[PDB]
């Protein structure tokens, strides 16, 4: 009706009250087009003057019968509201309710009170306010008042459906007015939590921006959709912390006390006594600097303690007493804590300091299931949320613009000048825009030489380069302003940023602007994006920016609201506490490095949590603001926050990547001038060739053949590859040996000396035996072949060096450490690791471009942080206490040195990794985007005044945004773009080899097959009913639905009986929970035994009952054995590793869930994959291994390399490298390899009991070694992340309904018996016509049938006859489709047709209904 | 780091030989201040005298005639935390075998503690008139000649024998 | 730190005061470092007598103006530093003070009442 508008009048209004009546006298859904909020469709026009703004009758005759009346803005917004007086006292006709109605709709109307909302906010972050904030708290108020006003004066209270209290956005800022009000006009007390109450207006902001609300729903529905892996998530943390529990109780609290006390003293009267840090300190062995005290154990390979003192388990725990197993609440943190791995390499060196290091396997085992799957599983589940809704909402909008479009179509039915254009053509566009690049590119590396200590010649001639730069800079500039219409100049956004630099870099240069050399650095730096025009990568992250900012800007507006918002919530509830409390967290009761004492440091610890990072500022918070208020923050913070950042970068990696989706550019009307002038300068370049040539020629048997099949049939015998395999092993394990306590087992050492000789020997026969068969030209065309040729030339280098005594001559003792890559022969012969492998090496290309972007935006940013921090980081520490001295005293280097002179003990010490130059730039970098010593170079930046000045306490405080805009860009959108071209690099693989799985092996995916048949089997025999009256009427009992819940209802309690028992627990409590469980036990052993009785021999059928069977004995051989165990044996330890029986029970929770049964079955599909790839994971740790032996077994003992996790033997060495392998703490294990000078370092150091002396490494070894290390490990379990998220994508979209029953089988034969009375089995093609129409839903096909029948691609046998499971087959493909039972059944019921009739002569197909058709016409 | 090493039994008469007394402490960070004696018998009697005595960067000698000279130092140098109390024979003579004690007296400095220990090492030592090869080195170098011998002999018995065969198979075609 | 006292305390004569004193320490008590005095002046700007004391033990001072009618009535663990003054007399009208140190806190407490005596 585009001539619909009508006043809403008092007419209008007794219509609709009579038609009511009428309804009512007698006794749909509303066009969403026309629902309120949305926008008006253009199918009615423009809105005549006087009808916008008023109240109109209502338009959608869903509503046009109840009492209704819309209002149209002057922007086509759509409004609805009641006819009913509000509150009974406003007509809609009434003068007042009209002028609110005019004020409520109105563009002015959000513009206000948002202006409002967001001076609120800068109002919020004040830590003590002045006294003008009173006055516009109180204005503030009145406005809000206002608002409410107006809105329950057009729409009234909640008389009717379209009111005030109807909206929830309403109920907020209904209750945020009315808490307003109460605190404002009474008064009470406690104002602290009474103004967090008013962070809440915050939240509406929500309220007043158009995009904000669908943002939020969306979140909603992804976060609804995870109630399956939050049930699992709970379930598996709580059986591990059991596990700990039982494993662990107490052990945390093994300190070594003095052995000879004084004065008739005992341990009881001494904890009894003392209270303070000093007195502990007197009594237990401290490490100097450490809070919390050694940590000794009483195995042997648990921490050792100082003579003088003996493990006694007594005291609080570490962490303020943080952390322990003691308890299922505190071992339930811990373990939450070790799923996120926040700071988990320290719960691990404490628990392998107490407890055995044997007690690590627990570790790997919980590492790998909880945090690695669990985690994956999270975001399969979310990205599987939000794929669908994106792909939903899409699909939606393009059928709306369907519909819009069908409506249109229905609707339907002087010198300048000449200088000017000289310069044009001067422009020169196909050359001079490489001139410029490689300007720009040499800019680049131009400005990337600086370092802390140069000299002035090299200032100067960066001056002077400088300053040329500059000059082609804006020399290209004004070119090209005058060349094309400056005003057509200006409008090109590319020469809006070039002019924008230029510009910044002339003002700089004119007056004395060098005091902001940042800017200036930054924004010439910033020039290199010019290059995206001809890299498609660099484009790519371009767009993933824009994307972020401009597509999903909404996405990240809702992120910056909500981290304001728990910024300034924290600040509130938590900022006193510190200043009042900081002698607690602090011993020089100053604020620690975070805090949230003001609205700055607030948000820094919102961001870290947002890392990653929550656990240490969480203990503080606690101690200064007691647990529970901590932990409900914190928990809030990481769960929402963490959803809201992995949401939007889920969206980025979607909307980004979907280039496919993006794919519709038409011909490319320039090729890059960058190939245009490639082109040219290859013309020009053969012409000159050919000229120059031109120039040039002016100027001037039986017995060999035999023996090579003979090697051949030896090297390829399945026995002579074993015999190589073993060797193999043999040789790698005798590696293991060479630690530093070789010289106690001597002989052991000879024969490792002549097994190596033995070994070479060997190798080299085989060797020289592969050439003889495989030929030389063949042996060498391999990558394998080159890499066991190397290896054996390198061994028979080292022997024949050896043998003839030259040994220990320079490089021939460092060819020896080359004997750590023996173990890579075994790449070659494990087709597990071999497929894996080959998968990378397909990876590297697309990596390799992505790494190379990766490289430059990190130049971007370490030349910034070199013309920053160049230097600044030197400090006058005092060397005993590690301190930096005050800077008071000790301004300048000078005044150091000038101490240095008269003191001892203090040293001008710089950073290790600092930004002195772009090498250690990039080392720093990467230490920040892995967040690992990230904060050690924070401190310092933020600490730095000046050159030679010693730094002073948060003096560039700001420097911080530095790091905050550098983990944004570099860590999290090069993250972005990294993952989505693997996954696109990925799924070209997968298509390239058909469609294939690409981490497992031939005999592996039979084995997938086979496992994934045991999914959903569906046919199901009927357990049998009992003959006996007596055993049948239990039987009847045993098999009721009540028993078995009355039995899961069993289990839980047990768990919940195990939940309780402490550390400490009184002999009662013992004693009662040990009966419990004997009736526990007694009870399920009655279950089984009853079910055993009324079941007969056919319970071991259902494999759960067989799982409940095992179980039963175990826990009952567990129960008298312990009982064994106490009064024969002695045995603690393995007593709790038998009492770890129990847990078996709590496992038969997962028979019931339906939920969590689904993901444990995708984890279980998805090992094979997981163990190749932790096979090849395995060997690089043991190459690594070994070379860290080698290496750094003589490195000193200072930060990370403690007596225990060193590199000094192969086990030690291995839970190093396992720990870093998460890349937890490498930053601790690199720091003492960088020693390599005095006084950092002894090299002269005399090792007892060995000949090695230096006891420092070389850096650039350890380096590299690091480096590529968590490199390789960040590769490797990106593989897994893929592997784990594909199987489970796999999984949850396998199984469709197949509803047909068995009846629908019978019917398909009884009508099949109409028609072939002699069970032939072969049915005429001409009776096909009539077949698929005498069948019953949802089998029938109705005529005209013969269109869908010949698209069904039917085979046809000699004669034009059609065989019965071939039409079969066809039909219930066509009610339940191309599922992956679809393959599996076809299979079933072939074999069994293949095993019931052996001829096999007429069943070949001659032809197909499609290809027969095809003949036909 | 440091590692104990037991020290050699078997002393080539008219030579030099280095006795080995190794005795690490428990933790490393920990400083002491270590000294030591040292006492020897002669095989065919029975009572330990002592022979030497080191602490304070000096060796201080018992002039018992048997090792007058013929011994200096071999352990710490400049340390006072000596961890290692090994000492050089020099001239090696045929009065020179018995049974060796190594008395440790170390003494730990910590908060407020310092725990006076003692470890002792004893060692036996005998003069032979040259020096015999390990029994383990000549065993392990003739089961490495062995095993050498009898893989080749293997590698070559199938290769004549899969030679044979496939000339024979050859020729049937 | 926060001390919480009434500014004004209105007792009749005869009658026992209870001088209330709480204050808001985080830190716990430690009672061998734990300062409080009970000083008495009789104006703004007149001499402060001191009565009362915390060190190591509760020490009255027994100020002859006061008799024997002073007590504590507090609990220093509790953060209970009060006092009661027993029997009230017309010349125990002035101002009470009560100062606290509660080590490692930094801030030192002062809390001041007006006790005024009735007829
Ligand atoms: C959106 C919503 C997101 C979730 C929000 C809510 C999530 C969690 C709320 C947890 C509330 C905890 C309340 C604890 C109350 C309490 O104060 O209880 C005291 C106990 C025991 O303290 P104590 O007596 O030994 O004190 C002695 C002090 N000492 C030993 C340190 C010296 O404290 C304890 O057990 C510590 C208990 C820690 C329990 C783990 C917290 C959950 C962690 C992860 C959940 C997954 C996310
Ligand atoms: C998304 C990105 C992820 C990538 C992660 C990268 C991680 C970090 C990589 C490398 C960090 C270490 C780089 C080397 C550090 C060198 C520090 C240094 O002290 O430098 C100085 C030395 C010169 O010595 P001197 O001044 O004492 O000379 C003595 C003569 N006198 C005194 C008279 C002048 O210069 C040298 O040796 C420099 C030798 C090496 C130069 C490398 C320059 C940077 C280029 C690439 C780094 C990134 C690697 C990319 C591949 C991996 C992926
Ligand atoms: C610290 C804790 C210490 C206590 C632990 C106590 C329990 C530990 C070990 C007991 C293992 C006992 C054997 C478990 C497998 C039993 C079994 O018979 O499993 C069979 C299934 C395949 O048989 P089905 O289910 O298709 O049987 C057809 C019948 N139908 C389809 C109707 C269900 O194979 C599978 O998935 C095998 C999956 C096996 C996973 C074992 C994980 C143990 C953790
Ligand atoms: C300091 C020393 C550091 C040295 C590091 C050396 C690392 C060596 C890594 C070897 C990494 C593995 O070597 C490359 C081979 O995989 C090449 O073989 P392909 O997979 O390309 O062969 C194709 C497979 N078919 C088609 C032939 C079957
Ligand atoms: C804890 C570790 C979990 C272990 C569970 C393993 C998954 C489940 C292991 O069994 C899966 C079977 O269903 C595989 O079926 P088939 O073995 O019959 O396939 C035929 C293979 N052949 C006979 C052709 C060679
Ligand atoms: C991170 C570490 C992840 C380790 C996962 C360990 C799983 C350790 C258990 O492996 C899981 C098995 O179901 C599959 O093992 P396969 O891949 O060997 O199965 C294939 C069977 N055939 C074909 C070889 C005979
Ligand atoms: C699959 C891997 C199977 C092997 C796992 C690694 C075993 C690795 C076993 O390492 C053996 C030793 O080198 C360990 O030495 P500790 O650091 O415990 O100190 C011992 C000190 N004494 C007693 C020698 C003096
Ligand atoms: N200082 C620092 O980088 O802070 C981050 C966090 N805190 C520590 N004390 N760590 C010990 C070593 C380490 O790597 O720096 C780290 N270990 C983890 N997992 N994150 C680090
Ligand atoms: C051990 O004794 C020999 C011979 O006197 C001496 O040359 C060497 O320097 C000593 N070595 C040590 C480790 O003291």
């Amino acid at each position: 009706g585009p001539q619909s508008f009508v006043h809403f009048t008092k007419q209008s209004l007794a219509l609709i009250e009579q038609r009511i009546a009428e309804r009512k006298s007698k006794e749909p859904k509303p066009s969403s087009d026309l629902e309120a909020g949305k926008q008006l469709p253009f199918i009615y026009g423009d809105i005549p003057p006087g009808m916008v703004s008023e109240p109109l009758e209502d338009l959608d005759p869903y509503y046009a019968d109840k009492k209704t009346f819309i209002v149209l803005n002057k922007g086509k917004t759509i409004f609805r509201f009641n006819a009913t007086p509000a509150l009974y006292m406003l007509s809609p006709f009434s003068p007042l309710r009209r002028i609110s109605i005019k004020i409520l709709v109105h563009s002015l109307f959000s513009m206000l009170i948002m202006c409002t909302i967001l001076t609120n906010c800068i109002f919020m972050t004040m830590n003590n306010p002045p006294d003008w904030t009173k006055n516009v708290e109180y204005t503030f108020t009145g406005i809000y008042t206002f608002e409410s006003l107006v809105k329950i004066l057009a729409r009234g209270f909640c008389v009717g459906e379209f009111t005030f209290l109807r909206d929830p956005w309403n109920w907020l800022d209904f209750v945020v007015i009315v808490f307003a009000y109460l605190t404002e006009f009474v008064n009470l007390g406690n104002v602290s939590a009474l103004r967090t109450f008013r962070v809440l207006r915050a939240l509406k902001t929500i309220s007043v921006i158009p995009g904000l609300k669908t943002i939020v729903g969306a979140l909603i529905q992804s976060v609804k959709k995870l109630s399956d892996v939050m049930i699992l998530t709970v379930f598996c943390l709580s059986v591990f912390a059991l596990i700990g529990l039982q494993l662990f109780m107490g052990n945390l609290k093994h300190k070594c006390f003095r052995n000879s006390l004084e004065n008739n003293e005992t341990l009881e009267s001494i904890m009894n006594t003392l209270e303070s840090e000093e007195d502990f300190r007197k009594y237990f062995y401290y490490l100097e600097g450490s809070k919390d005290a050694l940590l000794c154990g009483f195995s042997t390979d648990s921490g050792q303690c100082p003579e003088g003192y003996t493990c006694v388990k007594i005291g609080r725990n570490p962490d303020y007493g943080y952390t322990s197993f003691d308890t299922f609440s505190w071992a339930f943190l811990a373990l939450f804590r070790l799923m996120t791995q926040d700071y988990w390499e320290n719960l691990y060196q404490q628990t392998l300091r107490a407890a055995g290091k044997t007690y690590m396997i627990f570790f790997v085992v919980v590492i790998f299931l909880g945090s690695f799957y669990l985690i994956n599983l999270i975001l399969a589940v979310v990205a599987m949320a939000y794929k669908e809704q994106n792909q939903a909402n899409i699909e939606e909008a393009k059928q709306k613009e369907l519909e819009f479009q069908q409506m249109l179509d229905r609707l339907k039915k002087p010198y300048w000048i000449k200088f000017k254009k000289c310069i044009y053509f001067i422009v020169m566009d196909p050359f001079v825009d490489l001139a410029i690049t490689i300007c720009i590119v040499l800019n680049t590396l131009f400005m990337a030489m600086e370092h802390h200590p140069m000299t002035e010649e090299f200032k100067n001639v960066l001056a002077i380069g400088n300053l040329v730069f500059t000059g082609i800079f804006a020399a290209e500039m004004v070119l090209k302003l005058i060349a094309m219409d400056p005003y057509e100049y200006f409008q090109v956004g590319w020469n809006i940023f070039d002019s924008l630099i230029v510009t910044l870099s002339l003002v700089e240069l004119f007056l004395a602007d060098v005091e902001g050399l940042s800017v200036l650095r930054s924004f010439r730096l910033l020039r290199v994006f010019k290059l995206a025009k001809s890299w498609p990568t660099l484009n790519m992250l371009i767009k993933i920016i824009g994307n972020s900012v401009g597509a999903l800007g909404n996405l990240t507006l809702v992120l910056a609201i909500i981290v304001f918002i728990f910024a300034v919530v924290g600040m509130q509830l938590f900022g006193k506490s510190y200043k009042e409390c900081v002698c607690k967290i602090n011993d020089d009761c100053t604020l620690p490095r975070w805090h949230m004492n003001d609205f700055f440091h607030s948000f820094l610890i919102v961001f870290r949590v947002l890392c990653g990072e929550w656990i240490e500022t969480m203990w503080d918070c606690m101690e200064v603001a007691g647990q529970a208020m901590c932990l409900i923050v914190y928990m809030m913070v990481m769960v929402i926050g963490n959803l809201v950042v992995l949401n939007l970068f889920l969206a980025l990696l979607l909307s980004s990547f979907s280039s496919d989706n993006l794919t519709a550019i038409e011909e490319d009307p320039d090729a890059n001038n960058l190939q245009i002038a490639v082109t040219r300068i290859k013309k020009g370049i053969n012409y000159v060739k050919q000229t120059l040539r031109e120039f040039i020629l002016k100027a001037f048997g039986k017995i060999w053949w035999n023996i090579r099949k003979t090697c051949y049939k030896i090297v390829e015998h399945s026995w002579f590859e074993s015999f190589i395999v073993l060797m193999i092993l043999l040789s790698s394990g005798a590696l293991a040996f060479e630690d530093i306590y070789i010289e106690r087992k001597k002989t052991i050492k000879i024969i490792l000396e002549y097994a190596d000789k033995i070994f070479t020997y060997i190798f080299i026969l085989e060797m020289l035996l592969k050439w003889i068969a495989y030929g030389y030209k063949t042996y060498f065309t391999n990558a394998w072949c080159w890499l066991d040729f190397l290896i054996v030339d390198v061994s028979l280098v080292t022997l024949v060096a050896n043998t003839l005594g030259y040994s220990d001559l320079g490089p021939i003792k460092s060819l020896r450490t080359l004997r750590a890559l023996r173990p890579l022969r075994a790449l070659s012969r494990f087709e597990g690791m071999r497929v894996v492998v080959n998968a990378l090496i397909g990876a590297i290309p697309s990596i390799m471009n992505v790494l190379l972007v990766c490289l430059i935006f990190w130049l971007i940013f370490s030349i910034m942080g070199v013309n920053l921090f160049a230097g600044k980081f030197y400090e006058c520490i005092n060397t005993t206490d590690g301190s930096r001295f005050p800077a008071s005293q000790v301004p300048n280097r000078s005044e150091c040195f000038a101490l240095m002179n008269v003191s001892q003990n203090v040293r001008w010490k710089n950073l290790k990794v600092n930004f002195d130059n772009v090498g250690l730039g990039y080392l720093s970098l990467l230490q920040v985007a892995t967040f690992k010593g990230w904060t050690i170079i924070m401190y310092a930046a933020v600490d730095s005044v000046n050159v030679d000045k010693q730094p002073k306490y948060e003096y560039s405080l700001y420097m911080y945004i530095y790091f905050v805009v550098f983990i944004i860009f570099g860590s999290f959108f090069t993250l972005n773009l990294f993952i989505g071209v693997i996954i696109d690099n990925f799924n070209q693989q997968k298509k390239k080899l058909g469609g294939q799985d690409i981490f497992m092996t031939e005999e592996q995916k039979k084995y997938y097959n086979a496992m994934k048949k045991l999914g959903s089997k569906k046919p199901q025999k009927p357990i049998p009913r009992p003959g006996n009256k007596i055993q049948g009427c239990i039987f009847d009992l045993v098999t009721n639905q009540a028993f078995d819940i009355s039995i899961m209802v069993l289990i839980c309690l047990n768990m919940v009986t195990m939940m309780v028992e402490k550390e400490g627990q009184s002999q009662h409590m013992t004693e009662v929970l040990y009966w419990i469980n004997v009736v526990f036990i007694i009870l399920f052993t009655g279950e089984c035994v009853l079910k055993l009785i009324s079941l007969r021999h056919y319970y071991f059928t259902v494999g759960w009952n067989i799982f409940d069977f095992v179980v039963v004995i175990i826990s009952i051989v567990g129960m008298f054995l312990a009982d064994l165990i106490e009064t024969y044996f002695v045995s603690p330890t393995l007593f709790r590793v038998i009492r770890l029986a129990r847990i078996g029970r709590i496992l038969r929770l997962v028979k019931g869930a339906k939920g969590i049964r689904t993901l444990l079955f995708a984890l279980m599909m998805s090992l094979p994959a997981l163990f190749n790839i932790g096979l090849l994971l395995f060997l690089v740790m043991f190459i690594y291994a070994i070379f860290g032996m080698s290496n750094f077994a003589y490195v000193k003992k200072e930060d990370g390399i403690n007596d225990m996790f060193n590199f000094e033997t192969f086990g030690n060495s291995m839970i190093c490298l396992f720990q870093i392998t998460t890349s937890a703490g490498w930053d601790g294990l690199l720091a003492p390899i960088l020693n390599s000078k005095p006084p950092d370092c002894d090299p002269k150091k005399v090792h007892p009991g060995s000949s090695v002396e230096g006891d420092c490494g070389n850096p650039s070894v350890g380096i590299f070694y690091f480096v590529s290390y968590i490199i390789i490990s960040f590769l490797v379990v990106v593989n897994m992340y893929i592997a784990v998220i594909l199987e489970n994508f796999s999984v949850a979209t396998e199984e469709s309904t197949e509803p047909l029953s068995e009846d629908d089988f019978e019917m398909f034969y009884e009508v099949w018996e109409k028609f072939d009375p002699d069970a032939t089995q072969f049915i005429e093609f001409s009776k096909l016509s009539d077949f698929a129409a005498a069948l019953d839903p949802p089998l029938l096909i109705a005529k005209p049938n013969k269109v869908q029948l010949i698209a069904m691609d039917l085979p046809m046998v000699s004669g034009d006859r059609i065989h019965c499971l071939d039409i079969l087959f066809a039909f219930t493909k066509r009610v339940l489709g191309e599922s992956g039972e679809m393959d599996s059944l076809r299979s079933q019921m072939e074999e069994r047709f293949m095993s019931a009739n052996p001829s096999k002569v007429s069943y070949e197909p001659i032809t197909t209904t499609l290809k027969r058709k095809q003949e036909d016409v | 780091g440091c590692v104990e090493v037991d020290s050699e039994t078997e002393a080539v008469y008219g030579m030099t030989f280095k006795i080995l007394c190794i005795s690490c402490k428990r933790r490393s960070e920990t400083n002491a201040e270590t000294f030591t004696e040292w006492t020897f018998r002669q095989k065919g009697t029975e009572e330990f005298v002592k022979i030497l005595r080191y602490e304070n960067e000096v060796l201080q000698l018992e002039e018992d005639e048997r090792f007058e000279g013929r011994v200096v130092w071999n352990g710490s140098r400049g340390t006072k935390d000596l961890q290692d109390l090994s000492i050089f024979i020099t001239n090696v003579t045929y009065n020179h075998s018995g049974d060796y004690e190594c008395h440790v007296y170390r003494l730990l400095f910590f908060e407020n503690y310092e725990h006076n220990t003692s470890v002792v090492k004893k060692i036996h030592i005998e003069v032979v008139d040259k020096a015999n090869r390990d029994m383990a080195s000549i065993v392990s170098e003739i089961m490495m000649y062995v095993l050498i011998v009898v893989l080749t002999i293997w590698l070559v018995a199938e290769m004549i024998y899969c030679y044979k065969k496939i000339a024979a198979a050859t020729e049937t075609a | 730190m926060e001390v919480t006292v009434p500014a004004t305390l209105n007792v009749l004569n005869g009658s026992d005061a209870r001088l209330p004193c709480t204050f808001n320490s985080c830190y716990t008590v430690n009672h061998k470092q734990f300062s409080l005095n009970w000083t008495y002046q009789e104006c703004n700007n007149c001499s402060e007598e001191m009565f009362l004391q915390f060190r190591m033990k509760i020490i009255n001072l027994k100020l002859e103006r006061f008799q024997d009618r002073v007590e504590f009535s507090g609990n220093p663990s509790k953060y209970d530093v009060s006092v009661m003054l027993r029997n009230v007399q017309p010349e125990d009208e002035g101002i009470y003070n009560c100062y606290i140190m509660n080590p490692p806190d930094r801030h030192r407490g002062h809390g001041k009442i007006h006790l005024q005596v009735l007829m």
